[PDB]
RNA sequence: CAGGCCUUGACAUGCUAGGGAACCCGGGUGAAAGCCUGGGGUGCCCCGCGAGGGGAGCCCUAGCACAGGUGCUGCAUGGCCGUCGUCAGCUCGUGCCGUGAGGUGUUGGGUUAAGUCCCGCAACGAGCGCAACCCCCGCCGUUAGUUGCCAGCGGUUCGGCCGGGCACUCUAACGGGACUGCCCGCGAAAGCGGGAGGAAGGAGGGGACGACGUCUGGUCAGCAUGGCCCUUACGGCCUGGGCGACACACGUGCUACAAUGCCCACUACAAAGCGAUGCCACCCGGCAACGGGGAGCUAAUCGCAAAAAGGUGGGCCCAGUUCGGAUUGGGGUCUGCAACCCGACCCCAUGAAGCCGGAAUCGCUAGUAAUCGCGGAUCAGCCAUGCCGCGGUGAAUACG
């Protein structure tokens, strides 16, 4: 019945659900290709299914919260993987080989005092 | 630009609200 | 029905003092909702180390205000004796409602 | 000039707040001022006892006021007629029902805040400073310990040229947290200026 | 003139406008806090001793 | 900018109104460079203070919604 | 700074003296400060019918002793901060060499971010530093569930709203994990390069942490403090001015010179904080700033609130323009006794220099730079484009 994976990527938590059937995709109450209209990176989150090859099979029901639309697309791209990895003891041959598993620890770092932007150091006179 | 009061941006940058950026 | 708050500072104590109010709240009758740790409000403030002019290398501190909630389902005259008279907060603070 | 304060540093772990209680934004600046003027008075009329700390706790109207000392002989009084007058004082300003616990010092030669005062005294008393240190240090090892470091500021000996007196023995991992090092500082008001004393008592490891 | 001030500050009879702050410990008018009641100088000082409840060398 | 009041200090009108009595002389000093000019107060040259002395400034309708301060120069070398 | 005033003083301590003594309400003159003045009469200790008389605090006058000074000295000082630099260093005890200053240790061989480790050696050990002990983001897990969800069946006025549920998410408290223990390659070792499993390797990536000493560094104006200097003023109050001056030069900044753009309507995705005469929903008034009403909140359970860039479609058409908003005129609003000097917003009208900047010169190695919006402190208000934080989008390049 339900197939879930914890979608999380840079202050973005996505809830992935996979129901066999058509292929319809939903997020926080909207059609995938509608909630992400404009973002040419949208069709990237579904890329995991496109290599398992098994797209026309899971009516995925997601709900991502927190972060940025793109960040969300990342959280999702991990859920769609973490979710279906569960219901396929053999589908491990992709989440490890085709690097689809990493929280991307890559995240914004604290702004140190005396550095306009956590690193960009102020100007300089000397004279 | 962020410097024109009579503009959405300008008003925003200034942190204010008004005829060019009302409260809904 | 009766609600109880738990602020304070050292989450090392507050945790215990709260936890106590359950192992002792069950013995007094009605069941209770396990010590629920709600979010922490924080007080951060920066200061310029030097007492003069050195806007850099300054130094800021924190003041973690831990909060903690727990609640009894049914108000037994039993529990009352305990809670009301078992006032044992070293540096804790508790508010009660309904 | 750098080096952090081994207290505020250790603060989190090892050493706990010398004043521990709680209060909201409404009133906190008050229970601090209070907690302050309290210690303010205690450090005064009680020095002759050499107190090396003043914990303080609360809840509501109640106050710990716990005073650690090395020479209680003057804390309580003759049979008990000193402390009696102190509770009065603490109350004479504290519109609260402040209590007043007290303890002793299993060894003053392991109480930095004292080693300092002891030294701070000697200088103020024209003693020879090098010795007063080379000596005050040993006195801390002789009485069982693992770390002792004393430091005196400039003006040693009325020298128009302010120097600095160093002196320590054993180990003192000022950067190491599992240190439990007692840090103490004392003044000195010599007619020819002012002195400062640092006391480092590295005690139990881990 | 920093003595007469601390007192002058305490008094308040005139227009609430002029009612201004000032460090509790040291007679300092600049960089005070609506909390602590201390000045940056003072605060950090007490802070290091521990006489400032729940206050801890921040870390994140 | 005052749209309900006129913040024009009282020891002025007070001394201006009593002077309004049949209208006599005029020499009148003050430190209210902070108050406003009142209509009909023309002919009443009011020396205003600036921190140094009192500028013997005449006053006429041309100038009204102004402050006696605008009329007093605070700094030197204008 | 100018002007008008006050002296044991705006504040500490102690003592002497007849009066009155706690306290509360005014008035006159004045710019205020200040000076001058007019009104009820008191629980206390106690002889005492009572009147009244003695009198302990506190207060008012007088006088005495003293206060006070951001006045000088940071080369008289404490404290604390800045710098070489988190750089790999600096030293000590004993032995030994040397007339001695001083060596040796700590020179040499390999390695490392490292005085990191190893092996050598008249050295044998040690201390302060390095590292580690500490917190955070990370993987997973247990306890706890008024954040959360058709997640499962559910009733539902069609919003997690109600019943109800800890599975998610989350909040916050305690744990496992990673130790060169595996395999191959080189070696005397330490240990280097390669590879798998793993969320993560060989310190995993950021914080906190900054040795002996150096700059006669900084600060007597935060504070402390020795010496010096002032006392009807080098002290104190007050109203007004000033620190906001402007022919000029520099530092750091912000907005720009535009179509990878600007404008306008609509529609989304944050994090982190904050709130009692405080943040304001929601109404009505106004083009608006804002103003009359008024719900909720002791605040994971109401508000600040809208994220912006983005996405949609609509308008400009390469023009100093619908680029850019300086300047100034007119009309207003809010805090405050008070916006002339000198506040911040608003609206109309003005639309300045600027079409990418000489010689020079700065920052940054990845969630960084660049770019967009947000919170907070201080604080009535604010000159904040500053600072300290948060998150969104998200690169180029590193032969050497
Ligand atoms: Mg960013
Ligand atoms: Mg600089
Ligand atoms: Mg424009
Ligand atoms: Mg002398
Ligand atoms: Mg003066
Ligand atoms: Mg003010
Ligand atoms: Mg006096
Ligand atoms: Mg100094
Ligand atoms: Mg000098
Ligand atoms: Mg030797
Ligand atoms: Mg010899
Ligand atoms: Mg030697
Ligand atoms: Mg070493
Ligand atoms: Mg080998
Ligand atoms: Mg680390
Ligand atoms: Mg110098
Ligand atoms: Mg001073
Ligand atoms: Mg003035
Ligand atoms: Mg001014
Ligand atoms: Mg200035
Ligand atoms: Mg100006
Ligand atoms: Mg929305
Ligand atoms: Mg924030
Ligand atoms: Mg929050
Ligand atoms: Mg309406
Ligand atoms: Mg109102
Ligand atoms: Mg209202
Ligand atoms: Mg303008
Ligand atoms: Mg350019
Ligand atoms: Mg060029
Ligand atoms: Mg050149
Ligand atoms: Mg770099
Ligand atoms: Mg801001
Ligand atoms: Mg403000
Ligand atoms: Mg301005
Ligand atoms: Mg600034
Ligand atoms: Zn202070």
């Amino acid at each position: 019945e339900q197939y879930y994976g914890t979608g999380r990527r840079k202050e973005a938590v996505a809830r992935v659900f996979l129901r066999p059937g058509n292929g319809k995709v939903t997020v926080n109450g909207q059609d995938f290709n509608e909630y992400f209209q404009g973002l040419v990176r949208a069709v990237a989150a579904l890329e995991p299914l496109r290599a398992v090859d098994a797209l026309g099979r899971f009516d995925a029901y997601i709900t991502v919260r927190g972060g940025g639309k793109s960040g969300q697309i990342d959280a999702i791209k991990l859920g769609i993987a973490r979710a279906l990895v569960q219901y396929n003891p053999d589908y491990r041959a992709k989440l490890k080989p085709l690097g689809f598993l990493t929280r991307d620890a890559r995240v914004v770092e604290r702004k140190k005092y005396g550095k306009h932007k956590a690193r960009r150091a102020p100007q300089y006179s000397k004279r | 630009g962020k410097g024109d009061r009579r503009t959405r941006r300008g008003k925003i940058w200034r942190g204010t609200y008004g005829k060019y950026r009302p409260r809904k | 029905k009766i609600r109880i708050k738990l602020r304070g500072f050292d989450h090392k104590t507050l945790d215990a003092s709260a936890q106590k109010i359950v192992e002792a709240a069950r013995r007094s009758g009605a069941q209770v909702s396990g010590p629920i740790p709600l979010p922490t409000r924080v007080r951060r403030f920066t200061v310029i180390r030097g007492p003069f002019k050195h806007k850099d290398s300054r130094e800021h501190f924190e003041l973690r205000t831990h909060n903690r909630l727990v609640d009894i389902i049914n108000p037994n005259r039993k529990t009352i004796e305990q809670l009301m008279t078992l006032d044992l907060p070293t540096g804790v603070e508790i508010e009660i409602k309904t | 000039g750098n080096k952090i304060h081994p207290i505020g540093f250790r603060l989190g772990i090892t050493r706990d707040w010398e004043s521990r209680w709680y209060a909201g934004k409404k009133q906190y600046r008050h229970l601090l001022l209070e907690d302050q003027r309290i210690r303010g008075l205690l450090e005064k009329e009680l020095y002759s006892a050499g107190l090396a700390r003043v914990d303080i706790e609360r809840a509501a109207d109640n106050v710990a006021v716990t005073v650690h000392v090395a020479k209680p002989g003057v804390v309580i009084g003759r049979g008990g007629e000193r402390i009696r007058v102190l509770r009065e004082e603490l109350a004479k300003l504290t519109g609260k029902n402040v209590a007043l616990n007290v303890q002793e010092v299993q060894n003053p030669n392991l109480s930095a805040p004292l080693v300092a005062q002891r030294v701070a005294e000697q200088i103020e008393r024209r003693f020879a400073v090098r010795r007063a240190i080379k000596q005050a240090v040993q006195r801390v090892m002789e009485s069982g310990a693992k770390g002792a470091k004393v430091i005196v500021s400039g003006r040693i000996g009325g020298a128009e040229q302010a120097r600095t007196e160093w002196a320590a023995q054993g180990r003192v991992p000022l950067h190491t947290l599992r240190a439990n090092i007692d840090y103490g500082f004392a003044l000195a008001r010599t007619t020819y200026g002012v002195l400062g004393v640092k006391a480092y008592i590295f005690l139990g490891e881990v | 003139a920093r003595k007469a001030l601390i007192e002058k500050a305490k008094r308040t009879p005139k227009f609430k406008v002029r009612a201004y702050t000032r460090c509790v410990r040291c007679g300092r008018a600049r960089s005070v806090y609506r909390f602590f009641g201390l000045c940056r100088i003072c605060l950090r000082e007490l802070a290091h001793k521990g006489q400032l409840p729940g206050v801890r060398k921040a870390s994140w | 900018s005052l749209k309900k009041g006129v913040f024009v200090d009282d020891h002025l009108l007070e001394k201006v109104l009593e002077l309004n009595a049949k209208g006599e002389k005029r020499l009148i000093k003050t430190w209210s460079r902070r108050s406003t000019i009142v209509p009909e107060m023309v002919g009443h040259t009011i020396a205003v203070y600036n921190g140094k002395q009192h500028v013997p400034v005449y006053i006429t309708e041309n100038m009204v919604g102004h402050k006696l301060g605008e009329f007093a120069p605070t700094r030197t070398y204008r």
